[PDB]
């Protein structure tokens, strides 16, 4: 029945100011307390914020390396949670979570104000901070190197996602494996695909790499031989 | 880091498992814990003395003494298998929450596996364009949880380090990479780089010369 | 319980027992 439906997300260049709205049902809105949450790609849970209810003259508190840049409101006539993105950082990327807050306070053994936890969660909108526009990947090869040997590609300073790579055209599938992009200071991403080979067919079997581009149209074909 | 977690804990299956959350202000407020898995929304599993929300199994409880939080898994089943966080205030009497680290737990489901370290110089056709990477491929690996460390010569290296989370491979396996940064000054300028993994306490290295 | 503060109630509660 509880439904939190989070958007908004997009990319944004740093220094820019960006929106993120959570539409809620299936539960009382007003009275109830709705926190922020972010994901960075690869690490855990931030803390960024939460907004409280009507008797805390609907008060909101910050994470210290959020504040003066972010900020939180509710719309009680839409029930909708909203996060106002302002100078926006490249460390903000990551994915954004609203989360219907609950409040414990045990009488006996708590200490005030008691804990906050989150029931229920939205699955999330994504948040991306880059100052780059479309560039195609940089293709350079990876001589193959003992492990059996592995060979590859590295596609490199690339924007945006995604980019596929396949091996002789699709033929060689078996020992692939394509590694998830890393997205850089820069802005710019990057990633390898590799395969694993038998070292006796590395002089008499050709590897080329199919790497392609298609948010900025570009094709490239590259052959992997040893040194 | 207000709230630490042990990065990484593997179980057997059926067996009990314990995660360990430590913190000042576990010492006054209690915590609440959530299971979190790739491309889903957390899961609240248990907050406050002894509450856990209808519909999650019975094997997941908490418990706390001093300044740590324990969450215990009893008899893990191969769902169990996430990311686990806990939360709590960040200091006592604080108006704010944070998170833990969080906490990898694998419920074995195939025999431990070392992870093959391969590193690749940079290429001739890269240090042309007055750049240099090392590419440094970890595969094969299980359960997959690994430390790189990067070495110039004897010395740790700074910047220009970037590695992905790892990921399965087709035979289930886990595969990793990592990338260091380099000028092609810097990278003629050492004797020897080296790309050390830590898996399971144990330390897998490669060096390449110039 | 809403209708209060309660950033006070738990200081209220808090100043109770101790």
């Amino acid at each position: 029945e509880v439904r939190l439906v989070e958007s908004g997300g997009g990319l944004v260049k740093p220094g820019g100011s960006l929106r993120l709205s959570c539409s809620a049902s299936g539960f009382d809105f007003d009275n109830a307390w709705m926190t922020w949450v972010r994901q960075p790609p690869g690490k855990g849970l931030e803390w960024v914020g939460r907004i409280t209810g009507p008797g805390e003259g609907w008060s909101v508190d910050y994470a210290e390396s959020v504040k003066g840049r972010f900020t939180i409101s509710r719309d009680n006539t839409k029930n909708t949670l909203y996060l106002e993105m302002n100078n926006v950082r490249t460390e903000d990327t990551g994915y954004y979570f609203c989360a219907r807050t609950g409040k414990y306070y045990d009488f006996w053994s708590g200490y005030p104000p008691g804990e906050e936890y989150f029931q229920d969660w939205g699955q999330g909108t994504l948040v991306i901070v880059s100052s780059a526009s479309t560039k195609g990947p940089s293709v350079f090869p990876l001589a193959p190197s003992s492990k059996t040997a592995a060979l590859g590609c590295l596609v490199k300073d690339y924007f945006p996602e995604p980019v596929t790579v396949s091996w002789n055209s699709g033929a060689l599938t078996s020992g692939v494996h394509t590694f998830p992009a890393v997205l850089q200071s820069s802005g710019l991403y990057s990633l390898s695909s590799v395969v694993t080979v038998p070292s006796s067919s590395l002089g008499t079997q050709t590897y080329i790499c199919n790497v392609n581009h298609k948010p900025s149209n570009t094709k490239v074909d590259k052959k992997v031989e040893p040194k | 880091s207000e709230l630490t977690q042990d990065p990484a804990v593997s179980v057997a299956l059926k067996q009990t498992v314990t995660i360990t959350c430590r913190g000042d202000s576990l010492r006054s407020h209690y915590a609440s814990w959530y299971q979190k898995k790739p491309g889903q929304a957390p899961v609240l599993l248990f907050y406050g003395k002894n509450n856990r929300p209808s519909g999650i199994p019975d094997r997941f409880s908490g418990s706390a003494s001093g300044n740590r939080a324990s969450l215990t898994i009893t008899g893990a089943q191969a769902e169990d298998e996430a990311d686990y966080y806990c939360s709590s205030r960040d200091k006592s009497g604080s108006r704010l929450s944070v998170f833990g680290g969080g906490t990898k737990l694998t419920v074995l489901s195939q025999p431990k596996a070392a992870p093959s370290v391969t590193l690749f110089p940079p290429s001739s056709e890269e240090l042309q364009a007055n750049k240099a990477t090392l590419v440094c491929l970890i595969s094969d690996f299980y359960p997959g949880a690994v430390t790189v460390a990067w070495k110039a010569d004897s010395s740790p290296v700074k910047a220009g380090v970037e590695t992905t989370t790892p990921s399965k491979q087709s035979n289930n396996k886990y595969a990793a990479s990592s990338y260091l940064s380099l000028t092609p000054e810097q990278w003629k300028s050492h004797r020897s780089y080296s790309c050390q993994v830590t898996h399971e306490g144990s330390t897998v290295e490669k060096t390449v010369a110039p | 319980a809403s209708l209060w503060n309660w950033f006070d109630i738990t200081n209220w509660l808090w100043y109770i027992r101790r």
